[PDB]
């Protein structure tokens, strides 16, 4: 994956999981 | 009024009931000590009976009033008059043992009125203290009252007391259908026949030269643990961040490339594995780490402590490493703290009824001799470790010092010391590119 | 009257202080909650204030006394006149963080106190319940004060915050990836790999036996950092003068051999050199000597202080070296005396948000093992070097043990601990001509 693939995998992984606070 | 917490009829009662019946002594120095009594002549004549009844003599009424009389200390206490008024007014057909308990008990809640009061007196006058320290000082004052009363139950048991829980014991060990495993299952078949687990009350050592995969090891121990069990794990890591032991975490558990983690080169597979781990973490959400630098004892207990009282109980204790910890009052010799820091981990580890287990060093010179492999000597500096620990274990990897190896990938468990069972080695496999340690699939000699 | 704890002066600056300024409403939020509070209308204003702050309207004294009077709870308050009094005493020059912790103080010992009264009223009156269960209550209630309440930068946090920090510093290695110019450059590209620079808030220790270099190693650290960089460079040279340090900087920077310039035999182009190198460095000025001696961890702290207040700031701080401090009070015991120096010291760089770099000295006995190479244990009496430093920098060269070397002019930095990084050997090329270290431009295996 490249940066921009990385960052929606990880939006998703968040998005998924919740943890609203980390932002 | 503010009445102080006291009964002088169960008193009395005593002290007439050891006047009249002399026998009984024992079954009242069991229950109560001299400084429990409330009055200051009370406790003057259980101090004299005390010494009376340890030198071999009578404690009847004529002897222990002549004997306060040759101390000076007959008109303290109130005089033949009162002495005898104890002996009569108190009937002997009494039960003594309840009115030894009433006077054990008046003492404890008499203390716990005065650390409130002194609580309150330090709050309202600090004294240039935070909030910390009075916080600190509270628990330090309820500990001193609550601990230590468990002697009672410590001691002498009766032989069919003792015979009948080891029967229970082996009972249950026969009962059990688990495959060879009593206590904290460690995840690796083999490490799990040899010792059954990580048992609890235990004190457990992790022993390495450096960069052999100790803490490696051990956070593959925690992770097993974690998951084969429901009670909380607690790390304590001096030599690390907390945030580079999830990452070791996650790489151990999603098998993905630690370089590659620390990289940020990771590809579709190892992330779907990194999710997948972070799902099942946090779904169980049983693991606490503390990643705080100069830990001493005190601090370490505390802590799990309040995780104990948080969480109703700890399933393991995990530290890496003990030759980072701290003693302050000690510091002086080495020697000492390291053997009052492995004296409480004991005594923690007894008390809380949990297996902890402590990481720990070697010395250099180990790496000079003909074989390698760690003996109990390697443990120089640390004696009362040797002599504390319930279970010993060395990691060894014969490609740290052979590049001719042809052991590449497998690491040895080497017992030094097992309280309960055999010695010997364990071979496991040694993943280092997914920080993971895994059982030995090879033929077993 | 005993007063219980208050302070109406510092509700009154918090409450004052929200009214003129509402951007520092979160900062207050973070520290105080209504029922932190001693009156009655300081925790309805807070309460209202963080209704209207929700719903995002302005939490000035119009708006505040407006949605008061609309709901009719002006009265209970105190009326438009104690809002225009606190309006009015409180200034615009308010730190109100630092009174919502005073506020938040209060509160801790206002709960102290009355946990200490309930268990001591509880102890006057048992209702039944035994001493266990007494001390058990007791228990409870004091330590449920420390439930959460800063746990965050003073504990173990939560597992998802870690987690989550941990994604986030591999997203933002991941993005970016510059090799090692992102940090302090250190000016060679082998140590900017494999440290990432010199990082702020981290303590850092190169240590070698005498005549290896340390003093060179650190200088072309030093200057390396003030070419590459804006902000001052501070020096703390306890081993040489400033003059010495001058003159080697000037040979390193304008490479001129070294002991032309200590035996004055320069030629004109040699001349023409040093003058250019010496107004650049009048040109930038940001390098910063202190060649004291004796100097205590305290003076250090001081000056550092005094240096980033005026300067707006430091970029790097070095210490050469740490064997010549004095503490006084520890001047007994040599092993405390470098405790109390590291734990001073890595305090500074975490309150400074600057690298600093320390000096230290090795044992002779190196100099009888099989191999030369520095090591941990070859730092003895300094285990809490080992244990504080985020970074620790071995200096060895063959050559000056062996005249027959292959590897002349060449020089390793052996990297024994890394807090936030790998480890390993990095290969520099020593021209003790120029005293410089410069990159390796040989083969790498
Ligand atoms: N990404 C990796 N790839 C291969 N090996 C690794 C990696 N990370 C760590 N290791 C190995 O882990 C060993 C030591 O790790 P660790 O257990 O954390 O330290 P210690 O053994 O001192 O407790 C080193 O010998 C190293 O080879
Ligand atoms: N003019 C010079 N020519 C060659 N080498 C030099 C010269 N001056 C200093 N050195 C080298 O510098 C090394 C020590 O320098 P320095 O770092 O200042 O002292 P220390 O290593 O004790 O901190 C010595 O090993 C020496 O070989
Ligand atoms: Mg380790
Ligand atoms: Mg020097």
């Amino acid at each position: 994956l490249n940066r921009a693939q990385a960052l929606a995998k990880i939006a998703e992984i968040k998005a998924k999981f919740g943890l609203k606070g980390a932002s | 009024l503010k009445v102080p917490p006291h009964s002088i009829e169960a008193e009395q009662s005593v002290l007439g009931g050891l006047m009249l019946d002399n026998e009984r002594w024992d079954d009242v120095a069991e229950r109560v000590v001299a400084d429990d009594f409330y009055t200051r002549p009370h406790r003057h004549i259980f101090t004299e009976m005390a010494r009376l009844q340890e030198s071999g003599s009578p404690i009847d009424l004529i002897t222990l009033a002549e004997s306060l009389e040759r101390q000076g200390q007959l008109d303290s206490v109130g005089g033949f008059a009162y002495l005898a008024e104890l002996s009569k007014n108190t009937p002997s057909a009494a039960n003594i043992s309840a009115y030894a308990d009433i006077v054990r008990e008046r003492a404890v809640v008499r203390e716990m009125i005065s650390v409130a009061n002194e609580i309150a007196e330090a709050g309202f006058d600090p004294q240039g203290r935070t909030s910390e320290d009075l916080l600190d000082l509270a628990e330090s004052r309820v500990f001193k009252i609550a601990e230590s009363r468990a002697n009672k139950d410590e001691g002498p048991k009766n032989i069919a007391d003792v015979l009948d829980a080891t029967v229970a014991r082996i009972e249950q060990l026969f009962q059990q259908p688990h495959d060879g495993v009593t206590g904290v299952n460690t995840g690796y078949d083999d490490l799990n026949k040899k010792t059954a687990g990580l048992q609890p009350s235990d004190l457990i050592i992790v022993a390495a030269r450096p960069s052999m995969g100790k803490t490696t090891f051990a956070m593959n121990l925690v992770e097993n643990a974690a998951m084969l069990q429901d009670k909380p794990v607690l790390i304590f890591s001096l030599e690390m961040p907390s945030e580079q032991i999830m990452m070791r975490s996650l790489a151990s558990l999603s098998r993905v490339d630690q370089t590659k983690i620390r990289t940020g080169q990771l590809d579709d597979e190892d992330w779907a594995r990194i999710s997948g781990t972070m799902g099942i973490l946090l779904e169980k959400r049983n693991i606490y780490i503390d990643d705080s630098s100069g830990l001493t004892p005190t601090e370490v207990r505390s802590r799990a402590r309040r995780i104990a009282r948080e969480h109703g109980g700890i399933g393991l204790i995990m530290i890496d490493y003990l030759q980072l910890m701290r003693v302050p009052a000690l510091s002086d010799n080495r020697t000492l703290e390291i053997a009052e820091i492995s004296r409480s981990l004991k005594a923690l580890a007894k008390e809380l009824n949990v297996p902890v287990v402590a990481l720990s060093q070697l010395n250099r010179s180990l790496e000079q001799r003909a074989d390698k492999r760690p003996v109990n000597s390697d443990l120089r500096e640390s004696g009362s470790i040797e002599q504390d620990a319930d279970l010993i274990m060395f990691i060894y990897r014969d490609e740290v010092y052979h590049e001719n190896s042809d052991l590449k990938g497998i690491a040895e468990i080497i017992i030094g010391k097992q309280r309960n069972g055999p010695i010997g080695t364990v071979r496991l496999t040694f993943n280092g590119q997914w920080s993971r340690f895994d059982n030995y699939a090879g033929p077993q000699y």
